[PDB]
């Protein structure tokens, strides 16, 4: 299973 | 919070030309990161693309893949290339398109198996984002790519698709095509 995540996740962790 | 492990762990370079340096002795290596919250602190870590000095380049590769043709994974590959233009944030750009490789927000495992690495190249004549493929012959798996790319950047101009072959023949200062573009 390729891990994935999409910019909105990704921004919110930033 | 446990950290959010991602699909590849990456490693960051800086290119920064020092005299009667070697081309790949002037690269540096200065984070490897695998998780979404190592990868945010290099950047908040590192210079910004919109302050960096001309001729100072950022690379970024899948950790077990060297920033330069002469790797395997390279080798027989190929380029991305995009031209900045005046009116687009180099910011935006470039964590857009970290975003992009870092999530692996691919459509399918096989656009990711051909991903190598990133590259952003600040140039007075006008700057250049790269994202360095492993093949120069996967056509429809490469133009996949490329259109995700340009989606996800919201880019206007065409873009590039510059096998490693072309990349070492092109000479500094030559005013662009590709094998394919979109
Ligand atoms: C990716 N790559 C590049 N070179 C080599 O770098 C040159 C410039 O590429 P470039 O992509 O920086 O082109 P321009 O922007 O036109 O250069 P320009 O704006 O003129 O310069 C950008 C920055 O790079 C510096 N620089 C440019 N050419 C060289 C070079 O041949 N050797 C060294 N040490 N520094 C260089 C320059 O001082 C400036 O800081 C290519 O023609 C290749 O010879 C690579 N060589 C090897 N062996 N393996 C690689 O993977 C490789």
């Amino acid at each position: 299973g390729r891990i994935i995540y999409d910019r909105k996740f990704l921004m919110e962790c930033r | 919070e446990f950290p959010h492990p991602l699909q590849d762990s990456w490693s960051y370079y800086l290119f920064q030309f020092r005299k009667a340096l070697d081309w790949d002795e002037c690269l540096e290596k200065v984070a490897t990161f695998s998780t979404i919250e190592d990868f945010w602190s290099v950047l908040t870590h590192t210079v910004r693309p919109r302050e960096i000095t001309y001729g100072k380049d950022l690379y970024m590769f899948k950790s077990d893949i060297m920033p330069k043709w002469e790797d395997p994974k390279n080798e027989n590959g190929g380029r991305w290339l995009i031209n900045v233009t005046a009116r687009q944030d180099v910011d935006f750009l470039w964590d857009e398109l970290l975003m992009l490789l870092i999530g692996s927000d691919w459509d399918t495992d096989e656009e990711d198996r051909q991903i190598c690495g990133a590259v952003f190249q600040p140039r007075s004549r006008g700057s250049k984002l790269s994202v360095w493929l492993t093949s120069d012959n996967e056509e429809e798996t490469i133009l996949s790519i490329g259109r995700r790319i340009k989606e996800r950047l919201e880019l206007e101009d065409t873009i590039y698709f510059q096998p490693v072959s072309d990349q070492r023949s092109q000479t500094r200062g030559s005013d662009c095509t590709g094998k394919y573009e979109i």
